[PDB]
């Protein structure tokens, strides 16, 4: 029961309230790829040791001559970490007099405002974490502003690998490119163990997935099948799996021993420019599809995990030299009952210890 | 860093290049030098008679091969020794050689081979 | 060493210079600086608005007191940060300033005095 329009003396009804929460994506965060590695200091080091092998050259017996092998190579690297701080304040003049949306004549309290502010802060930090994880998956950790914090390829002295699927050409060998991507991980892992290249994640965008599932070779291959998989993929829901941040079921496609998942995650920064999670810095031709292939968790084993995220303490008066945390929230009151201050801190870095395994994928031809 | 990568350095070469040497009570193939000026020695660098590294055009006067890691700032070796020791007599080292800029290896190897230092192939 | 002593340097100054500052959500008294190439920053040195140290004859250009230990060649601070941070606005500091050669204390202190910085005597 609130004042009607046009007249302050007659009444109308206020049925309810509709809200438009922004879309948020958390696929990479929910994947569980980046194991948590709490940290005490502000920087962490790492030792890199490797050796090489060669073939013996035949040497004659009577002239007693031999061969030798080069010694090992040991290096060391260091990592800085990003600090995120976000401040929010509550004041009496945004509570006094202001009316609670969706209600006729009841007033906003401090509790609802505080709850909504904290929820927005936590959501912002979650989407920032997801964007950082995706950037680390790309192999280069670029901040939303654009500043470089850790270039994994130069740090480990490796070169990025990209594969051109050439989905436009009807005669393209999809099997050949899939096999190349599959064998690249096995060849460049160099962990000393036995690698299974079929255990990888291939995350592509909308255009790449559309061009892949509509290729004449793939469709003609799956149409001439009498298996339930082909029936589902051709005439059926292409949305198995999922539980994405927005959609309940992500698009995925089985062609070889690998799967292609379509990820639509995108965010905006303060400047207004959008940040598509599945993208290549530089490419924007609109008609080319891009993707990112990274090793599965169960490929190198749990003993050799390559996806870790660090956390170090905030610079507060009593948190020094302690284990890091996902997020710190602090309550500070303004003097003279003038309001309440909020601060949120998070000091993290996602990184990959084997950046060579992060393989890029494109839909155009080289 | 502002450049994107921080490389704290590479481990200095280990004293493992020696495969065989004339083992004698006082040491036969090893001689000690006076560390000249502010000079950073490492394992496998070819030295002259005075103690400085061989430079381009000075290959014929190759006197020995350094087998210690010296530090100019500390004026001490990596084992806390006051002098720098090289290999100048009958011995057999590996191909690992820290040559200077613009100095050919073949002239250095032949000069060392004249004194009885042999180099083995390394894979 | 060959000089008889092997002093390995002294500990870099700690960030205990700050005694009081206008504590504010977004760092009222803190200022960011893009580090100048090949320049060592320590806690206590005075910097111009450009980012370099206050040389002789330009004490009136003093802007801030650096409170980070930058490592130039590393291009990272001693806390793994990317930029040099110094205090310039209202604050109270210990009387520990690392002025350059030929730089008088009085003009530097009075230049920072107008900014709002006070120096508590130390013994």
């Amino acid at each position: 029961l609130t004042n009607s329009e046009k007249s302050r003396f007659f009444l109308a009804d206020l049925t309810g309230e509709v809200q438009s929460i922004p879309n948020t994506y958390g696929y990479i965060s929910g994947l569980g790829l980046f194991r948590s590695a709490p940290q005490t200091q502000t920087t962490f080091l790492m030792d890199l040791t490797d050796w090489d092998i060669s073939l013996l050259d035949a040497v004659d017996r009577t002239s007693r001559k031999a061969e030798t092998s080069a010694p090992e190579r040991v290096r060391q690297i260091s990592f800085p970490m990003m600090y995120f701080k976000e401040v929010e304040s509550i004041t009496p003049d945004e509570i006094q007099g202001v009316r609670q949306p969706g209600t006729a004549n009841e007033l906003t309290t401090e509790a609802v405002v505080r709850a909504k502010k904290l929820m927005k802060i936590r959501t912002k930090f979650d989407i920032t974490r997801e964007f950082l994880f995706m950037q680390a998956l790309k192999g280069k950790v670029i901040d939303a502003n654009g500043v470089l914090y850790a270039d994994l390829y130069k740090q480990f002295d490796v070169t990025k690998k990209t594969i051109y699927f050439d989905l436009d050409n009807p005669n393209s060998d999809i099997d050949a490119h899939i096999e190349d991507l599959r064998m690249h991980m096995e060849d460049e892992a160099k962990t000393g163990t036995v690698i299974n290249g079929e255990e990888i994640h291939i995350v592509v965008d909308r255009t790449f997935f559309s061009k892949l599932i509509k290729h004449p070779k793939i469709r003609d291959a799956y149409l001439a099948q009498q298996t339930p998989l082909a029936w589902q993929q051709i005439t059926g829901s292409l949305r198995t799996g999922g539980t994405d941040g927005v959609q309940a079921h992500m698009n995925r496609f089985y062609y070889g021993g690998v799967v292609f998942v379509q990820y639509n995650g995108k965010f905006k920064d303060k400047r207004g420019k959008t940040h598509t999670l599945v993208s290549i810095d530089g490419v924007s031709d609109t008609n080319v599809g891009v993707g990112h292939a990274f090793p599965n968790v169960a490929m190198l084993g749990e003993a050799n995990n390559i996806f870790e995220v660090a956390y170090a303490p905030c610079p507060k008066m009593g948190y020094a030299n302690t284990l890091g945390q996902e997020l710190y929230v602090f309550e500070y009151e303004k003097d003279r009952d003038e309001g309440i201050d909020f601060e949120a801190h998070s000091y993290m870095l996602p990184y990959c210890t084997r950046p060579q395994l992060l393989v890029d994928v494109r839909s155009d031809a080289e | 860093a502002y450049q994107g990568f921080t490389k704290l350095g590479e481990r200095e070469p280990l004293n493992d290049i020696i495969l065989w040497e004339e083992i004698t009570p006082t040491g036969h193939s090893r001689k000690e030098y006076a560390p000249v000026a502010s000079t950073e020695y490492r394992v496998g660098e070819v030295l002259k008679a005075d103690g400085s590294k061989v430079a381009a055009g000075q290959e014929a006067q190759a006197d020995s091969v350094c087998i210690v890691n010296f530090y100019a700032d500390l004026q001490l070796s990596y084992h806390g020794q006051l002098k720098v020791v090289g290999i100048y007599r009958d011995a057999e080292l590996k191909d690992l050689l820290k040559l200077e800029s613009g100095v050919d290896a073949a002239a250095v190897k032949s000069a060392l081979k004249a004194k009885g230092i042999d180099f083995v192939p390394t894979g």
